[PDB]
RNA sequence: UAUAGUUGAAGGAUUUGGAAAAUUCCGCUAAAGAGGGUGAAAGCCCCGUAGACGAAAUGCUGACAACACCUAGGAGGAUCCUGAGUACGGCGGAACACGAGAAAUUCCGUCGGAAUCCGCGGGGACCAUCCCGCAAGGCUAAAUACUCCCUAGUGACCGAU
């Protein structure tokens, strides 16, 4: 998914070398997970990481 | 050296003394010429640029294919030999400028003044003054003082009274005791300079 | 010398070399390079040291050495630099300096026994090598590590 | 401009030094004034609704404002036209011995 | 002070010409002999320049007024506070002149997870003594880079391919 609503995690690249370093890109995505949660008291659908699950 | 003395009608007062580690020491002439070509050429001004291949207004589609009609083959419509191409190493902005040793410096203007006194040319003034600008005084000044070719007068500070009055014909050209560099004097004849010029060279010339 | 007259000195000012332009100069067609090969392009010449291809002297000869990275090196003044300082001057790592003698104290000043010295002065430094001391206590003098 | 249309004026060069008139006609934004009898032009014209014939004509032609002088008239003669102060206006001041135009 | 301005010194005659600013006499002015124009090449014909003066309106920059806001010592050390899923570790990548190399320092993704002044970080793996600092909360003019545009200038820069 796109980032996180309570932190700013998102997506990035970087390379990948193999055994010789041939260099490639690659895409890291940040862990996230739909959770429902309270806003407001309103509860909303939202992208919370696994990170911030404590 | 000695030279003599007057003010602008009493004529003949007693002498001046002045140095021989200044006034009197037989120039080196090398020095005298480069300085002045350093000098003189220090006075450009390197703007001139010039369009080439990359810069001119063109494109970078071929005229046509590199076989076929027999022609020749051709890169650019813009391009060295085209009429409206181009230039190859045309003139670029520069500076021109740049400075000697610091010895020889004062050698060069210790050089042209001993010259200059070497044949009776500084004529020493005793203190000019003007209540008021007039410029035909100045005129008479001279006359007096029988001086008419090419001259060159120096002052000692703001007395500006006795420069205001220096936007004569050519013939003279005025510059405070700071100023007096090599060209403004090897390119006069005769030299006035008032009494406390004179001084006042002999200081910041050490 | 006068502005209408300008004589450079003798032998100070070369012409130059305009190269290509008419065989009479001797350097037109192939401007005084030659016939076809690639040091006749446009920006020829290969890298400097380069060797066709056998394996360069600076690959054919081994690496050796290293440095220490706090090596101390003084600033040597011999014997007779020493000698104009006549009778008792307190010769000293400073302001003695300061004469045009020795500027840029590296690390400290060495004194060094080459090669005469008649004087009695006063030689303060930060080391001596054993003729030196040898030398100046010889001639009467003094000495100090400082 | 320091020239006007009535105003009589000497002229000082080209083919008619001396000779005086009055001004006709002032043409700025070319510094263009046309005088009498002093610039006479022959035109060819061609048959017209005016004159219906053909002939030889004879007018004058401008002249630039650096052969005109002006004139005097308490005295009658030529004036570097300086301006004075003189009550609410700047009334021309003739130099030459302090006339008043 | 920027945007309209005002004032501003001194020449006639003769020879060649279609035309003089040209030539030859004799004069004058300059704090003004920079330049442009006029029937050919002008210190004294014209526009100007050196000087001197000038704004009803609008804008900027100062200054000092008024208002707003901010800021105090000394002595004690019983107890309290001093930025948390943070520092940091493994793993995989990037940033530092430093391509994992013996690799400190700085970031990013994932998992694991500290102490609280008798405390913590750093001084190029790591340990000990010493020395220097107090992270995981914010703001901050000047010295630096550029010129589509306006004003005034300059050039051993071009002169209809």
């Amino acid at each position: 998914a796109k980032v996180c609503y309570f932190t700013g995690r998102k997506t990035s690249s970087g390379n990948n070398r193999s055994h010789a370093m041939n260099s490639t890109k690659r895409t890291v995505k940040p862990n996230l997970q739909k959770v429902r949660v309270l806003i407001d008291g309103k509860p909303k659908k939202v992208w919370v990481s696994a990170r911030a699950l404590k | 050296p000695n030279v003599a003395l007057f003010k602008q009608d009493g004529t003949q007062n007693g002498e001046i003394t002045l140095n021989e580690e200044i006034f009197g020491i037989e120039p080196n002439e090398s020095v005298v010429y480069d300085a002045i070509i350093m000098q003189r050429a220090s006075l450009r001004q390197g703007t001139h640029a010039v369009k080439n291949r990359s810069a001119v207004r063109g494109g970078g589609r071929k005229p046509w294919r590199q076989k076929g009609t027999g022609r020749a083959r051709q890169g650019s419509i813009r391009s060295p030999q085209w009429r409206g191409g181009g230039v190859v190493f045309g003139p670029t902005p520069r500076s021109y400028s740049y400075k000697l040793p610091k010895k020889v410096r004062r050698l060069a203007m210790k050089s042209v003044l001993s010259d200059k006194v070497a044949e009776n040319n500084l004529v020493a003034v005793e203190g000019l003054s003007f209540d008021a600008p007039k410029t035909k005084e100045f005129k008479q000044v001279l006359a007096n003082l029988s001086i008419d070719t090419k001259v060159l007068v120096v002052l000692e500070n703001g007395n500006d009274f006795a420069a205001l009055s220096a936007r004569n014909l050519p013939n003279v050209s005025v510059v405070t005791s700071d100023n007096v560099s090599v060209l403004d004097v090897v390119s006069a004849n005769k030299v006035l300079a008032t009494q406390t010029a004179l001084t006042q060279i002999e200081e910041v010339l050490a | 010398m006068k502005l209408h007259e300008l004589k450079p000195a003798e032998g100070s000012r070369q012409v130059r070399n305009r190269v290509g332009r008419g065989t009479s100069s001797g350097n037109g067609k192939t401007a005084g390079r030659g016939q076809k090969g690639q040091k006749a392009r446009s920006g020829g010449g290969v890298r400097l040291g380069f060797e066709g291809g056998q394996t360069p002297l600076f690959r054919r000869l081994p690496k050796r050495g290293f440095t220490n990275i706090n090596r101390k090196d003084y600033a040597v003044v011999n014997l007779d630099t020493l000698n104009r300082f006549e009778d008792g001057t307190e010769v000293t790592p400073v302001v003695l300096k300061e004469a045009g003698i020795v500027k840029n104290e590296k690390a400290g000043i060495k004194v060094l026994a080459d090669g005469e010295l008649t004087k009695k002065l006063t030689v303060k430094a930060a080391k001596f090598s054993k003729s030196a001391q040898e030398a100046i206590e010889a001639a009467g003098g003094s000495i100090e590590v400082i | 401009m320091f020239v006007k249309k009535g105003d009589k004026v000497k002229v000082i060069t080209g083919k008619d030094k001396n000779k005086e008139g009055v001004v006709l006609a002032a043409f700025p934004k070319q510094d263009k004034v046309i005088v009498e009898g002093v610039n006479v032009v022959k035109k060819h014209q061609k048959p017209n609704q005016a004159a219906p014939q053909g002939g030889i004509l004879e007018v004058e032609a401008p002249i630039h404002v650096s052969n005109v002088m002006v004139i005097d008239p308490s005295n009658g003669e030529a004036t570097k036209v300086a301006f004075k102060e003189v009550d609410g206006k700047k009334v021309r001041v003739s130099k030459k011995t302090g006339e008043v135009l």
